[PDB]
């Protein structure tokens, strides 16, 4: 700090949110970026799109992270990504709604949605503690039949991620592409099966995002020093898609069967 | 479009030749209402006593006058015989035809009986919600008393009983509504601030008494230059003037 | 801006009306009961003559 | 204008806890105002004077503002905060368009408008210009004149959040004060000349009008403030003209143009007072147990008799006593009521003679 | 003004029933009455209102005449008719100049001044495009002001006869409603600002001369 | 009829909608057309706009008028346009929603919107009925001090209108230009006074949309003949423009208050 | 009955005080001849008696063209006018 204002902080502006930032981050990408082409093949009904609602920058969670729980591979985050977010809006019942959130809200007269993704996040540690987090993502990882095992820190390490220096307080960004087995995810529960068929599928699960315990969180002994620490999420669509037009009602949203 | 829509003519003559909407016959064209809403009207008139007015008159105002293009709401009773048997002015049945205005009005303040000093202010950004005036004592401190910053006039009534000022479209919309209602609860914003002009206060500054027969405050108005009547919507339905005094007694 | 304009009166003698006796050879200043404030005057064709006073 | 209304003034500051284990968390709203050129009165600092008028101090764009009738544009609000390198959180800024207070707001909604966030990593200052959202072109000043006359209502409301709680260390001050200012955005514009809402302080002398004045009746007065068994079972502060019971004072013929949800203030002499208020649920309102000046009254009636409940000579006692006189309008449960009245601790003295109270009212 | 005029006003509509076998012959007089801007009162659609004025759904050019003392030029009349395809009948419809009333009214009278013959065989509006008939040049309004001021008469009539007779079927609404509308011709002109005819009826209170009260 | 088919039906398109004609239109336009200008000087938020949900044609209301309640001026629809049309979609309780209808989902998440309208009147009757339709529209009428007394189908005649010949089976389309006090208007119920401001302001209503009966329906006295005819409407916006973006849940809709 | 005067800057300095304080001892000669444009009379010339209820006095100002507000320092604090006569009677 040398200056009557404290120093110059990084600005990052999407829509009519702006993000600020103060140091340098940690950055990857999922996969290769791409244009999509074979998502025409797909629908015939003409893609909407809606940037200055979708390209917004949007918070997500806050989780808090203590010493006393902060322990080698500790989940802080273990969540279905995209499917946790856009549902993160919920009812008295913990059911879901895409009617509040601006970025939601065209989730809700779609059947069919395509998008890429960005997840950034965020930690604002004192001068004095040290600790180290990282932020990973599993292509549709809640399938795999040794999804339980690739939740070790040791595996995460070799998926997709970043990192957080709890010491230097860097911010962190993880773009991540939209690859799915299909050219469009699901926004509700449709097209179950019936007596005979069994076709059933979760919305919006294009993999599952990990947040976890690298260097477990350490303070000073004293008293009155922060014993914790937030970590907070944003998220934002790149190129985000939506076809299949129809009511709002005409499908229900189930309570979210969450990960182990 | 249907309002003018005019299927299957059947006309067995030809048109009457033009006069150029009277310039053949008559100097003069007639051609546009908004020529005759620039023809001054009575917009108000009436009488104030010394018992109308605050006991201590404090160079106090002696009428709060509401603007409206369309007029006041009339009152036609045995002491208003224009009212009764002429209703309305010819602007307010223009107006009537309209929805919506966006221009300013010119006034004209005539005062009679009083010696002393008449000062005028505009208040654009307190426009009444009543389409009726307030008068002396019953008019609020904080309009019955000069206000700062106000643009205003202030005349001696030895040099000129005779008031002439032009008030301007001060609104922070689009338009201004042409005859509203006093009756309206569901868009009070509407009604406060996007129909009327803003009040004019007519006041005395002297210490003058008012004579027993009291003095005659009567108003006059017109459309200004920039004014325009905006949307074309329906007239409403008319009264007939022959229908107030009945010539069953010609004269009377 | 807002200068001031110390140009000096005139004087100027207050007179009630026009003249009463005069009927030619001269403008008369009124104030014309009509709609149109210019120099109005009637309209006119051949089946009005000109007046027939000289 | 431009240059006069670039220049920034200052807020009422306020104190960022990092020790406070119940506020310093994730989603609680550190400060928050409507938005328009003039400030709210209660985000601005002030000075009161017994019998006279309240100083306030009114940022340039506050007080060019006050001379116009319209405004519009965007606004600059700067924040400064008394960090330094140990410190370190994240907020959450926001501008809600067509909202006038907090009612509806949360952390979680006011991501849904126009926002920003702010890292304190190393930084004291930051401005957020605000932008200027409405369905309407220009925008009627809040304040006018007397009587309330040409007055309206924001149009937006700015909402400070905590993202990431204030961390500090042991070697370093816990508490963060925070300084909000106020200027005028490059696209800033003023409409119309009216009546200036504002006087200069030179003279702060006012003559509040006698025919509003109301009183304690003949006989009932001297008063003091004290307890009775009917009321609250004598744990809340009355006024009284006697120690025997059922010595209520009471007040005199009260006019029926008088607003049904109005407060009172004395005008004249006062006394002095030894009250206390316990924080109310969902509020940041509480009353220190302290002695304070008689400046506020709430009219509690009972039958054909009309008593006075005192109120303290202070900011929070002038929110609170007109919160009072509202609930008692609705006819609120007298059991729900209860929490917004002063408590009794001790009889006070008396007055020199009788009290004169004017009758007011807030937003 | 022109913009104003021109718009199409509703008149007092009638029934034309088919199953009348005494109106329903020809040379039968359906609808008439003077020709001018203001429309007759009775050719209006009222409300009346015991101890206050009536109310007169009055059509633009009516209410824009109202406003001015002379007045010219031609008028159009729209006929609405509510039948379909099974209903036929001939109208003659003529203007008369000169006339103000059907005193002495007859269609084998009407047939001898400017008039026109409709079919209404699958057609359901028509306009007729009076002429302007009159011995000056404007022509003064007919309602002017309080105890009748400045009043005067409508200058030509206009008159619905039954040339061919309606006809309808049984599996066919027997009757067929007719609506008149009135508009001014591209050739019309108001001439001098007057008292206004007309009033709002906003207030329609009124205080009759107490001189004049009997009982 | 002269095909195996019936006959040719002129169709039109909108979005993914289509609307099917087969006669000759009755047409008008509420007032001059035009390109806004002064509502860019109202809000510094860009306005979104979304297309292919709002320039949709949907169906509004469908009116059965009967021959026993068919009498001249009649009022088969006097609604608040286009309040009563985006807010159609009602709870248990009346309580509208903008949530369901993808044309209606952009007034959740906004709170200023502005657009012009076009409304379509579709009566199928057959061959042998007789009667007569005026629907009309008044810009912000319920505000006028004569609103009631221009409900009269002599009034309605001289504001902008269209007629539906029952004898014809014509359609009819109503062009009503976005004309209003303010630039925008409100999608709900905001910023209404305090304790001594009074400023309440009804969301969506710049005028009344009127259907009355110009000429009463009319029918054979037979048994077996339909003494009834259902009245369609069908709704659309040209330019929509909407901004202030906020959370769908921070402003209510309260049960909306009608016409005498 | 209404008279109109333009009054000139006649100060033997660089500026005039705006804002002066009546209690100054410390500056008087500021307060003195560098403060206001000097005094302005206003008399009666001839024998026509008052009028019991009086004669009225009304001075209206402004500033001339000439005229320049010349150095921005702070404003002081201000009252409120709505805070004079309250809103709780609305009229009154």
């Amino acid at each position: 700090m040398d200056r009557p204002e404290g120093s110059e902080e990084r600005t990052v502006q999407t829509s009519n949110v702006v993000l600020g930032e103060t140091n340098i981050e940690s950055q990857d990408i999922a996969s290769k970026e791409y244009s999509p082409t074979w998502d025409r093949l797909a629908s015939s009904e003409v893609s909407d799109e809606y940037p200055m609602l979708t390209d917004r920058w949007l918070f997500w969670k806050s989780v808090k992270w203590e010493v006393n729980d902060s322990a080698f591979g500790k989940m802080l985050v273990q969540e279905k990504f995209p499917q946790s977010w856009v549902q993160m809006d919920v009812n008295v019942n913990n059911i879901p709604r895409y009617t509040n959130i601006p970025n939601f809200i065209p989730f809700n007269i779609h059947q069919y949605m395509r998008a890429d993704f960005e997840v950034k996040i965020y930690v604002n540690p004192n001068d004095f503690v040290s600790g180290w987090l990282i932020m990973a993502f599993l292509y549709q990882g809640s399938e795999m039949f040794d999804y339980k095992l690739r939740r070790n820190p040791a595996a995460l390490m070799q998926m997709p991620h970043v990192l957080v220096n709890v010491g230097a307080a860097n911010e962190a960004t993880l773009k991540i592409p939209y690859r799915y087995v299909r050219p469009f995810m699901r926004c509700k529960d449709i097209l179950r099966g019936d007596n005979l068929i069994t076709g059933v599928t979760e919305p919006l699960n294009m993999g599952v995002l990990f947040v976890e315990v690298l260097i477990p969180f350490r303070t000073s002994a004293a008293s009155s020093a922060p014993k914790s620490l937030d970590v907070s999420l944003f998220v934002k669509m790149t190129n985000a898609k939506f076809t299949g037009m129809v009511d709002g009602s005409i499908a229900l949203l189930s309570k979210p069967i969450a990960l182990p | 479009m249907e309002r003018t829509f005019t299927p299957n003519v059947m006309q067995p003559t030809p048109l009457l030749p033009t006069t150029n909407d009277g310039r053949v016959t008559f100097g003069e064209a007639f051609n546009d209402l908004k020529d005759l809403a620039r023809r001054y009207q009575l917009y108000w008139e009436g009488t104030i006593l010394e018992g109308n007015l605050r006991a201590i008159r404090r160079n106090s105002a002696l009428v709060q006058l509401p603007l409206y293009p369309h007029g006041l709401r009339i009152q036609p009773d045995v002491n208003n015989p224009i009212w009764n048997i002429m209703r309305d002015g010819h602007i307010p049945v223009i107006s009537s035809g309209f929805r919506y205005f966006r221009g300013g009005l010119r006034l004209r303040i005539v005062v009679e009986g009083l010696n002393s000093c008449v000062w005028v202010q505009h208040h654009p950004d307190r426009p009444s919600i009543f389409s009726r005036p307030i008068i002396g004592r019953y008019i609020a401190a904080k309009d019955a008393y000069r206000n700062h910053a106000y643009a205003a006039y202030v005349q001696n009534m030895s040099v000129n009983r005779t008031i002439e000022v032009e008030v301007p479209f001060y609104q922070p919309g689009l338009y201004g509504m042409l005859n509203a209602s006093d009756n309206n609860t569901a868009n009070s914003f509407d009604r406060l601030r996007f129909t009327g002009l803003g009040d004019l206060l007519i006041g005395i500054e002297g210490e003058q008494p008012i004579p027993k027969e009291g003095i005659e405050i009567s108003v006059y108005y017109s459309i200004a230059d920039d004014f325009s009547f905006n949307i074309f919507c329906g007239f409403p339905p008319m009264v007939y003037c022959d229908e107030t005094y009945s010539a069953a007694t010609p004269d009377l | 801006d807002n200068p001031p304009d110390p140009t000096p009166a005139k004087f100027f003698v207050p007179i009630p009306s026009h003249s009463w006796a005069h009927g030619t050879n001269t403008s008369e200043p009124t104030n014309t009961l009509r709609l149109d404030g210019g120099v109005v005057g009637v309209g006119r064709s051949d089946d009005i003559g000109t007046s027939d006073t000289a | 204008i431009s240059g006069i209304i670039g220049v920034y003034g200052l807020l009422k500051p306020f104190d960022w806890n990092a020790n406070d284990t119940g506020r310093n968390v994730g989603g609680h709203l550190l400060w928050s105002m409507p938005v328009h050129p003039q400030v709210d009165k209660d985000q601005v600092i002030q000075v009161m004077t017994q019998s006279k008028l309240t100083q306030y101090y009114l940022p340039p764009i506050s007080v060019v503002s006050s001379l116009y009738a319209y405004t519009r544009g965007s606004i600059k609000y700067k924040f400064l905060f008394g960090n330094n390198p140990r410190h370190n959180a994240r907020l959450l800024v926001a501008y809600i368009p067509g909202i006038s207070s907090d009612n509806r707001l949360t952390l979680e909604r006011a991501r849904n408008s126009a926002h920003v966030v702010f890292s304190l990593n190393e930084v004291s200052e930051f401005v957020f210009t605000v932008p200027y959202i409405t369905d309407t072109m220009w925008w009627p000043r809040k304040y006018g004149g007397p009587q309330a006359a040409g007055e309206f209502v924001a149009p937006s409301y700015i909402c400070m959040f905590i993202l990431n709680p204030l961390v500090a260390m042991e070697s370093v001050p816990s508490i963060v004060t925070i300084v909000p200012m106020i200027a005028a955005g490059d696209d800033f514009e003023v409409a119309v000349p009216a009546q200036p809402a504002v006087g200069l302080s030179r003279n702060i002398d006012v003559i509040y009008p006698k025919d509003s004045i109301i009183s304690f009746k003949s006989g009932y007065f001297p008063v003091y403030v004290g307890s009775w068994h009917s009321f609250f079972d004598s744990t809340k502060a009355i006024l009284r003209y006697g120690a025997v019971s059922d010595h209520i004072a009471q007040l005199g013929n009260i006019p029926a143009n008088v607003n049904r949800k109005a407060f009172w203030i004395v005008v004249g002499d006062t006394i002095k007072f030894k009250t206390k208020l316990d924080k109310i649920n969902g509020t940041e309102w509480f009353i220190p147990e302290g002695e304070y000046t008689l400046g506020y009254g709430v009219v509690w009636r009972d039958g054909a008799y009309a008593y006075m409940v005192p109120y303290p000579l202070t900011p929070l006692g002038e929110k609170i006593a007109q919160y009072t006189a509202s609930l008692l309008a609705s006819n609120t449960a007298i059991s729900q009521i209860r929490p917004y009245i002063p408590d009794y601790i001790v009889d006070s003295a008396a007055s020199k003679d009788n009290i004169l109270w004017s009758p007011i009212e807030d937003r």
